[PDB]
């Protein structure tokens, strides 16, 4: 079986498990994305933010 | 194979026939045959048979409309009802372990129906359906008419309720009709795949109701004559018959043989019906799609015999005459011993096949059981076929060509002949 | 009736994902507190606002207690001054427009809270104004109290050129040039007028990536559904 | 019990027979709903913190942006949402003009009402924060009514509740601004109630009862996608260019003593401001500005082609895009000061607008028929 | 000459690209609705299909191959003779009411 | 009005296919791009001239507004 | 004398073979009449695009006389002796059979061997059956049942041989020459790809020696890579919607991919199909019917007739239902039907299974009542299953089917599967495919 | 201490358009200065210049800061 | 005849995995469904993320502003 | 209904259609 084919019969077939998947997956996704793109932005604007220049004034 | 059994037989004190082949099939098949067809409908309570037929499984004394329908379906049984112009045949089927439940529901339906005003009124418009579904076949028209043209009192009556009466049948008329015609002297209990002790035991206990024919039929005064329903179908159907003789006389057999001489039906798929005398006679002046076959009706009271024509629009005049001529030149006596010997095989085999499956068998056992006294094994029938001489056949054809005529036609009847033009 | 439009000075925060430079905000703040807090009100900012932006809580509170602000009324029903605290909004140069004008030859120095968004060009203008002062060309005289600035409209501003080299000295010890001051105070004024600015642009990134992800996925579903109709085949078969 | 009976009133959202071939121009009504609901939702949350008094009205909005949690996103979604509404509106009305949908007279005329209602709402909305353009926008726009002879001068004062746009006005404008949306949402349901009598038009202009499809699942998913795009367009403005469609003067609190230099109604009104300024006469201007919007109600009586849609109508097709381009021109001309050459470009664009609609577009349709032997 | 312009316009309008006859595009309306009712089985059934195919095309956003386009020369005015009557009968109905 | 009651259609056959049995984005660029280009070709001369005309009038009236705002020209004029 | 025991007393069908291939098959009862006939693996699935509709042509010609019996002799010899001669073609099978008297069995068996082997195929007769069949195709054109079922096939098995009708496209009928038919015949009527079945009054070995007498002389073996193999036919989730409004009633057929003659599921699927059952307006039951679809249909007149089916072929089938109904009742009829499928898949009550089991039990016993039935069972059982199967085995297999099975089995073939849909008539209401497809899954 | 600005202006007003404008400034500036009671200035020209200069100034001033 | 009616050929539009008209679809359906139902499930997740975020913002709108928290201390 | 290959007892039941023999 393919990944798609296993994914179908293990998680998408029963509408119960389908929903649970979306939930689990969305919790997992949320953190990954948030922290990923937070990181991309923080790099894109490296040096400039109060979290980068915090240490100096403590 | 297993070991063939005697179709047992009894006739209780009050004239009630009982019969039971125990052929150890997995299935059990039980009929209760009753003399209550169209013939016993008077000139007022018409259709009451027809409604009564549909009315199986309306609430009864011991079982509700629900319990009946769902109870049988719970074991996958079946409660059929089969009417002739003479006999009603309430017939059950099921596995041989359920026989008593199906027997039970059968007796309630026959001995103990309530016919509740609000159920019977609700059932009425089914007549409209069941009738229209059946008059799809243009034959039904023609045959219904034919009896109404031929006979008057009893057998002129249709199997399907007349128009005006649809709705008008009262629950009193059912009570009345059942009470008067569901009686021990008019009933035969037939069993296939069941032992004789239990069929008796139940018959004694729960079918012993008033055994006094509450009405009797008439003697079927044959009239004769013609009914013609002009209606523009592509084809034209028309039947022409004459007073034949009743079933149970050796004169019936001669007409049966006379039938398979003339026309029986297809025996070989897609053939040209080479042997069929009628088809072949009318095969030759007329070059078109057409059909003809030998009509042979035979009841206890009387009988019909002649032919049925499904011709073209304008070929009606030709086909009906051409076919008539062919029967005439049999009455005049052109019948080789080969032709009687072929027909005797057709019939001998045709009968033997028609009781092969349990379905036909039970209908013949119950047919004999009511029509006259006890079972007449196949050998005697096959023998009686042989018994018919080659004179009796030509005398049957002589009785037709000379006899009083009944014609029933429907189609576009512009080029259709009348009995006096024939 | 002629007007000179600003140029496009490229700030560290110009590009669509580029954040403000909090060090330069920090410096800019001092430029306000030292150079302009004596004529320009910044009515909608308070010391707490600075915390976590360009100052610590302690630094900010120390910045607060640096000022005497009025409070009251007390038990006797009388108003009294007290040292500032985090929740105090930057103190006001005057009591009212009439006072502010009467002190400056009739002209009222506008509030700087929203000045960056209240003017076309924004910091590219304010910068250009602050540094762009120059001499009246042959033909142009001016009233007393008016100075010629070509970036201002009507070229006759009532603001004395407010920054020259080393008008103050910064905490971190950057070269306190004129153009290096204007840059920092403009970077600050931007934050003053738009505190959301860094966060907004970060959300913007998340929105872009998210639409990135969804907008094809949905289009896909739409297409999956409509396939049935887009693919179909018709056939007219009349008889005779 | 189950309430199972009037979900079966979504026989006009699910099993509704729709045409197979409506293009993305039919996506716009839905969006206008999203716009309306969005605006309402954000408006309510803004109303939780705003105050209609002149002393605090500016101060409130700032407090919303600065100190109220995420108040700034809400405030800008609201203000840019107002623009997205009007974009969606002008697309939506265009569709109707091109494809001749104005034949659905009721639905159309109810439309022309809705439009006015939304203009009226948004006009008051922009007064609420009490910035310089908020005030002078109202003073200058409203005053137009006193052009109306005899009564107008009294009528204007009644509107205002005084002798000037004042605290007395700002409060009621807030009040009305809050209410109208709902009257709009009611009328909208009627607007649909009439449409569903006939079902939608399509781009051909040819009765599509021969080829219909269930609204669901087809046009639901089409519309979800469509909304997602609008949400993109909105969020780009809100998160990247939040003041792009705004005037900066409105970031300085209103002052009835010092008039701004270039006073101008917000962008979606500029086309009519131009038409108004074309005409030298005061009343003439007002009547012109009125006609400039209400002529939408005349349109159905000016139809002439025996074909419904412009799809199969070349001449008309051009004149249409000429109209759109002229609107774009008038919109530009309305944004500029009233100096050469803008006043003459103004004139001609204005005369061109009305000439197109009343004279040329109906003629195009007539000729068009003569060329097909109609 | 006019007949050159007519020919041009016909092909510019470009209903033909969808295999539609002129009288398939006519604006539905009481008279038209009536004329159409009077049409015979074949002429009606045809129009139904021409339109059923034209809509399907419009949905897919495509047109017919150059060859299957409706051709000016061959373009039947099938609805014309029927409608003219429907109209005249109504003009008579109005005249009489005057 | 709903399915069953819309209108009378005779002698038409529709063949269709499961979304699961078929491709979502068939011949997307293969047959898309040319179809798009034909479509753009179809309409372009009806749509674009009005906007081109806008572009001309825009830049003209703008740079022309800028002339009239500028200055005067004989090199002597405000005196003599 | 129980049901369990009654299955013991059933004659174990006896089967022999020949060196030349022909399997011989017979079940003995003491019946005075009997049925005997030839069963063959041939038809429109083995046919192909150019020769389609030939098996029907041969079946037509086969009774128009052999070489040893010219003209209408073959006909008259059978007619006159009393017996009956019939034949039929399907997509995967062909049978020619005779009902006769026991005594005639020897004479009967002879004629069959002549029909199969020594067929005339008169060139004058070919053009006679050419006009016949062309008119037999116009007949079917007005029999919505037959039309819809052929459409269902066409769009269920599109692009493969099964998609083909048994009767063949009206073109082929008009352009098939002797060359094609003779070839078909000699290439497909081979002795190992055939069975000789009979039942009634006869002893197995009387048949076998008649088979050696008349069927040893048949093509006894085959050549190497000419006797064909069957390609698996792809099932395609699709729809075919013949919208014809002038017809009084709409016929629809919907089905998902069936398992195939082979698979043991075909019992639990028959049990399941028995639960949903079947109906028409002339049934007595009305509202009191056990099948909720039937009772709903009856009280509300959703339809005037509906029947579930399991059409089986070699390595696939059609497992679905068919209904005839009013132009406005289609959606509802569909909704209830799919409802029932999903109800079975996700919850199948215990007793309602026990109802199905018994209905099926009843069905097969009361189906095999006669000779013509049992001869036909034997004739195909060998051509498909490889053997014949005792009612006592069918019983065992049925008795193992319970709730959990019926569900797993129905869930297996129905739940979330693309169905194939044929609709003929005033079907403007017939739901959209995208809608119907969502009717195949759950938790709405 | 010296300002990065006061260098970048010097270096920017080398370029051809600045000197060309500065020329026109002098040139009409003369004309305006040397007469009696004419009413113009060369403000326009000043701005013409300043624009040309400051476009440049802005293009690099910020590297020093 | 109605048997002239042959279904047209969809091989232009089909999925690769179901092109061979002599190969059973039953293998690939497993993965075909999975693949399409995946798109849906992702789209749902993204939307859930998106929704969770706009809601909670609008909610947080009503908790004490920094203005009111200033004095809380 | 069809045509072209042509060469009483009523019956009704509870599970069968009605047949006309
Ligand atoms: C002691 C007085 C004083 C100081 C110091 C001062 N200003 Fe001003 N400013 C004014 C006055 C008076 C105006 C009047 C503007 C006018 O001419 O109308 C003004 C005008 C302005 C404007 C003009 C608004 C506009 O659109 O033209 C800005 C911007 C401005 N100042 C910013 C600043 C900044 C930044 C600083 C220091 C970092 C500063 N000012 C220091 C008195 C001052
Ligand atoms: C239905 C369409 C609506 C439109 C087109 C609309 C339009 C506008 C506009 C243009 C503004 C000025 C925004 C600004 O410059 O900041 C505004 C402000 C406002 N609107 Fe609405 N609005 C609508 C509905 C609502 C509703 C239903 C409410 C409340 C229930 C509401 C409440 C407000 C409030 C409180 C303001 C003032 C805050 C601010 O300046 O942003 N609006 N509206
Ligand atoms: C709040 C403002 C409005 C809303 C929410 C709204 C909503 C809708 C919706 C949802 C539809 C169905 C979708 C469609 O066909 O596009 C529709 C159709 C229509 N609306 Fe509007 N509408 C508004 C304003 C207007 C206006 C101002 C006009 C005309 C001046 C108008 C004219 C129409 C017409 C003619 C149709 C149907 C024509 C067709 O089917 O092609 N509407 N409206
Ligand atoms: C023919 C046709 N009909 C309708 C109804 C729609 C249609 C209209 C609106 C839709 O969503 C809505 C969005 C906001 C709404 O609010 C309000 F109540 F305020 F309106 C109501 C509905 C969704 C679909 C459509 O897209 C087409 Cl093509």
């Amino acid at each position: 079986p393919t990944l798609t084919a296993r994914l179908y019969s293990l998680l998408f077939r029963r509408t119960s498990t389908f929903a649970l998947t979306i939930v689990v997956g969305a919790l997992f996704f949320e953190r990954a994305f948030d922290q990923g793109a937070d990181a991309i932005y923080e790099h894109i604007n490296e040096g400039k933010l109060w979290k980068h220049i915090k240490h100096k004034y403590e | 194979p297993p070991h063939p059994q005697d179709l047992e037989f009894t006739r209780l004190p009050n004239g009630l026939v009982i019969a039971s082949l125990e052929n150890y099939a997995p299935a059990s098949r039980i009929g209760l045959f009753i003399k209550a067809g169209s013939r016993y409908e008077n000139s007022n309570n018409l259709g009451t048979s027809h409604l009564l037929r549909l009315a199986s499984s309306l609430t009864t004394k011991g079982a509700s409309s629900f319990k009946i329908t769902r109870g049988i379906e719970a074991v996958g049984g079946k409660l059929s009802v089969t009417s002739t112009r003479e006999n009603m045949a309430y017939t059950v089927e099921c596995l041989r372990d359920d026989v008593d439940i199906l027997m039970e529901f059968l007796l309630n339906v026959t001995t103990a129906p309530e016919f509740r005003r609000w159920e019977v009124a609700a059932l009425q418009p089914q007549l409209r359906i069941d009738k229209a579904v059946a008059l799809q076949n243009p034959q039904a028209h023609v045959i219904e008419n034919l009896h109404a043209a031929a006979y008057r009192n009893a057998l002129a009556n249709s199997l399907y309720c007349p128009d005006y009466r649809i709705g008008k049948v009262t629950p009193v008329e059912l009570h009345d009709y059942v009470q008067n015609h569901f009686t021990s002297a008019r009933m035969a209990l037939i069993g296939l795949g069941v032992s004789h002790p239990v069929l008796k035991q139940v018959a004694e206990q729960f079918l012993n109701i008033r055994g006094g024919l509450g009405l009797s039929g008439a003697k079927a005064k044959y009239h004769g004559g013609e009914i013609r329903e002009q209606n523009g179908d592509s084809l034209v159907h028309a039947a022409l018959v004459a007073e034949s003789a009743a079933i149970g006389s050796a004169e019936a057999n001669a007409f049966s043989v006379l039938q398979h001489v003339l026309g029986a039906g297809p025996h070989v798929k897609r053939g040209s019906n080479a042997t069929s005398s009628l088809y072949q006679a009318v095969a030759k002046g007329v070059h078109q799609p057409f059909d003809v076959s030998a009509f042979n009706a035979s009841y206890s009271d009387s009988g019909l015999f002649g032919f049925y024509t499904i011709s073209q629009a304008a070929s009606a005049g030709d086909v009906i005459k051409a076919a008539y001529n062919q029967v005439k030149t049999i009455a005049q006596g052109n019948l080789s011993n080969p032709d009687v010997q072929a027909a005797k095989n057709k019939l001998k085999a045709g009968y033997l096949m028609s009781v092969e499956s349990s379905e036909g068998f039970l209908d013949e056992v119950g047919s004999q059981a009511l029509a006259a006294g006890s079972y007449t094994p196949p050998s005697t029938v096959l023998q009686q076929i042989d018994a018919v001489a080659d004179a009796d056949v030509i005398n049957a054809a002589k009785k037709f060509v000379s006899g009083r005529k009944s014609m029933a036609a429907s189609g576009n009847l512009g080029h259709t002949p009348f009995i006096d033009e024939l | 009736d002629l007007e000179l439009h600003p140029p496009s000075y490229p700030w560290s925060h110009r590009g669509l994902l580029s954040s403000l430079d909090h060090t330069s905000i920090r410096r800019g703040f001092q430029v306000y507190k030292q150079v302009c807090s004596s004529c320009h009100s910044m009515d909608y900012v308070a010391y707490r606002h600075l915390v976590g932006v360009c100052y610590t809580e302690d630094e900010a509170k120390a910045l607060a207690e640096e000022v005497e602000v009025q409070d009251g009324p007390n038990e006797d029903g009388e108003m009294f001054m007290r040292p500032g605290k985090l929740s105090d909004y930057f103190p006001k140069p005057y009591p009212n427009p009439e006072a502010a004008r009467a002190a400056n030859n009739g002209a009222l120095p506008p509030d700087l809270s929203y000045i960056v968004r209240a003017r076309h060009g924004g910091e590219d203008y304010v910068f250009s104004l602050l540094t762009g002062y120059c001499e009246p060309p042959t033909g142009v005289s001016l009233r007393e109290g008016l100075y010629f600035n070509p970036y201002f409209p009507g070229q006759a501003i009532g603001m004395a050129p407010p920054i020259y080299n080393e008008v103050l000295e910064f905490d971190d010890g950057t070269p306190a040039t004129m153009s290096q001051v204007a840059k920092d105070v403009c970077t600050f004024l931007r934050w003053a007028a738009e505190p959301e600015h860094d966060h907004r642009k970060r959300m913007g990134l998340k929105m872009l990536l998210m639409m990135g992800l969804l907008l094809p996925l949905v289009y896909a579903m739409k297409r999956h559904k409509w396939s049935v109709l887009k693919s179909r085949k018709l056939a007219y078969r009349p008889p005779k | 019990k189950s309430h199972p009976l009037m979900k079966i009133v979504n026989n006009a959202f699910i099993d509704l027979p729709a045409p197979s071939n409506i293009s993305s121009w039919w996506n716009f009504g839905s969006l206008l709903g999203i716009c309306l609901i969005l605006q309402i939702l954000t408006g309510l949350f803004l109303a939780m913190h705003y105050t209609s008094d002149t002393t605090t009205a500016f101060s409130s909005v700032t407090h919303i942006c600065r100190d109220v949690n995420y108040g700034w996103i809400i405030r800008y979604m609201h203000a840019n949402g107002a623009s997205m509404f009007f974009i969606c509106l002008y697309m939506h009305v265009g569709r109707g003009l091109y494809y001749g949908s104005y034949t659905f007279l009721e639905t159309w005329n109810i439309g022309v009402i809705l439009l006015l209602t939304v203009m009226a709402t948004a006009f008051m909305g922009y007064v609420l924060p009490w910035g310089q353009m908020s005030f002078w926008g109202a003073t200058v726009i409203t005053n137009l009514l006193s052009a109306i002879p005899y009564i107008g001068t009294n009528l204007v004062e009644w509107i205002w509740g005084g002798f000037s746009v004042d605290k007395a006005t700002l409060t009621r404008f807030f009040a009305f601004h809050f209410i109208l949306p709902f009257i709009i949402m009611a009328i909208a349901m009627v607007h649909l109630l009439f449409l569903h009598e006939t079902g939608s038009n399509n781009p051909t202009g040819i009765s599509s009862d021969v080829d219909k499809i269930p609204f669901h699942p087809y046009y639901t998913i089409k519309d979800i996608l469509g909304a997602l795009l609008l949400i993109l367009a909105l969020m780009l403005l809100v998160l990247f260019a939040p003041d792009l469609l705004g005037d900066p003067d409105n970031y300085t609190p209103a002052n009835p003593l010092n008039t701004p230099p270039h006073i101008k109604p917000e962008w979606y009104f500029l086309f009519a401001y131009a038409i108004l300024r074309s005409i030298p006469n005061k009343l003439g201007g007002v009547l012109a500005l009125a006609f400039s919007i209400l002529i939408l109600a005349l349109i159905p009586l000016l139809h002439t082609s025996k074909q419904r849609s412009m799809m199969f109508r070349p001449l008309s097709q051009c004149l249409f895009w000429a109209l759109v381009a002229d609107l774009l021109t008038l919109t530009w001309i309305g944004g500029q000061p009233v100096e050469h050459p803008y006043i003459t470009i103004g004139q001609l664009a204005s005369v061109l607008y009305f000439l197109l609609i009343l004279v040329l577009m109906p003629t195009a349709g007539t000729i068009e028929n003569k060329l097909l032997k109609w | 000459w006019l007949e050159g312009i007519r020919k041009w316009y016909y092909n510019a309008a470009g209903f033909n690209k969808l295999g539609l006859m002129r009288d398939d595009t006519i604006h539905e309306n009481d008279d038209v609705k009536e004329a159409i009712r009077r049409l015979p089985e074949n002429l009606y059934d045809d129009r139904v299909f021409r339109i059923k195919r034209a809509l399907d095309l419009s949905m897919r956003q495509q047109i017919l191959p150059k060859e299957q386009w409706t051709k000016y020369e061959e373009d039947k005015s099938y609805l014309e003779p029927y409608l003219k009557e429907v109209i005249r009968e109504r003009k008579e109905r109005e005249e009489w009411a005057k | 009005r709903q399915f069953g009651h819309l209108t009378r259609v005779r002698h038409v056959i529709t063949y269709s296919l499961s979304p699961f049995e078929q491709r979502a984005f068939p011949h997307y660029f293969s047959k898309g791009i040319p179809n798009v280009l034909r479509r753009t070709r179809a309409c372009i001369l009806r749509v674009a001239p009005p906007f081109v005309a806008f572009y001309l009038v825009y830049t003209w009236g703008t740079q022309e507004f800028e002339k009239s705002k500028r200055k005067n020209p004989a090199a002597y004029e405000n005196d003599r | 004398a129980t049901y369990a025991q009654a299955l013991q007393s059933v004659p174990e069908t006896q089967v022999s073979q020949l060196d030349n291939g022909l399997r011989v098959a017979s079940e003995q009862s003491s019946q005075p009449t009997c049925t005997v006939g030839v069963w063959i693996d041939a038809g429109s699935r083995y046919e192909s695009e150019k020769n389609n509709g030939a098996g029907y042509f041969v079946e037509h010609l086969a009774f128009k006389g052999t070489k040893n019996r010219p003209g209408n002799a073959l006909e008259k010899e059978v007619e006159s002796m009393g017996a009956h001669l019939n034949a039929y073609s399907t997509r995967e099978h062909t049978a020619y059979y005779i009902k006769a008297l026991s005594k005639d069995l020897p004479k009967a068996v002879e004629l069959l061997a002549d029909i199969v082997q020594n067929c005339s195929l008169e060139d004058s007769q070919i053009e006679k059956e050419r006009d016949v069949i062309l008119q037999e195709l116009q007949e079917n054109d007005t029999s919505m049942r037959d039309v819809v079922f052929n459409y269902l096939h066409a769009t269920a098995f599109q692009g493969t041989p099964l998609a083909q009708s048994v009767e063949g496209p009206s073109e082929n009928v008009r352009k098939l020459s002797r060359a094609d038919l003779t070839e078909y015949l000699s290439r497909h009527y081979k002795a190992p790809r055939m069975v000789l079945a009979a039942a009634g009054g006869l002893e197995h070995r009387q048949l076998l020696d008649l088979a050696q007498k008349h069927f040893s002389g048949l093509s006894g073996t085959y050549d190497e890579d000419a006797v064909p193999t069957l390609s698996p036919c792809r099932f395609t989730g699709s729809q075919i919607c013949h919208r014809e409004d002038g017809l009084p009633l709409a016929h629809v057929a919907i089905a998902v991919e069936g398992p195939g003659w082979a698979h043991p599921d075909n019992v639990a699927l028959q049990v399941a199909n028995a639960i949903i059952g079947h109906y028409d307006c002339t049934y007595g039951g009305g509202a009191h019917l056990s099948s909720p679809l039937a009772s709903i249909a009856a009280t509300n007149k959703l339809c005037q007739s509906f029947q579930t089916f399991n059409i089986c072929y070699a390595d696939t089938g059609l497992l679905g239902a068919h209904f005839v109904c009013d132009h406005m009742s289609i959606d509802d009829m569909m909704f209830v039907l799919q409802g029932q499928w999903m109800r079975l898949c996700t919850s199948a009550t215990e007793s309602e299974v026990l109802r199905g089991k018994n209905l099926l039990r009843n069905a097969l016993v009361s189906h095999l009542d006669g000779t013509t039935p049992v001869c036909e069972d034997i004739g195909r059982s060998l051509l498909t299953y490889g053997r014949r199967i005792p009612l006592a085995e069918w019983e065992s297999r049925i008795a193992e089917v319970d709730a959990r099975v019926v569900r797993e089995v129905c869930s297996k073939y129905f739940y979330d599967q693309c169905p194939a849909v044929a609709g003929f008539g005033p079907i403007e209401q017939l739901p959209d495919y995208n809608r119907i497809r969502s009717g195949m899954f759950w938790l709405r | 201490l010296v300002d990065p600005l006061t260098t970048v202006r010097e270096q920017c007003e080398q370029l051809e358009k600045c000197v060309k404008a500065r020329e026109r400034l002098e040139l009409c500036d003369e004309r305006v200065s040397s007469r009696s009671q004419t009413e113009e200035d060369c403000t326009e020209e000043l701005l013409d210049f300043l624009h040309a200069r400051d476009h440049c100034v802005a293009h690099k001033l910020f590297n020093s800061l | 005849s109605h048997t002239d009616i042959k279904v047209p050929d969809f091989s232009d539009y089909r999925r690769p995995e179901v092109l061979d008209s002599t190969k059973s679809s039953k293998e690939s359906s497993e993965a075909r469904k999975g693949f399409s139902y995946l798109v849906t499930a992702t789209t749902t997740v993204g939307v859930a993320y998106a929704a969770k975020n706009v809601v909670s913002q609008f909610v947080s709108s009503m908790s004490a502003s920094a203005d009111v928290l200033a004095m809380s201390k």
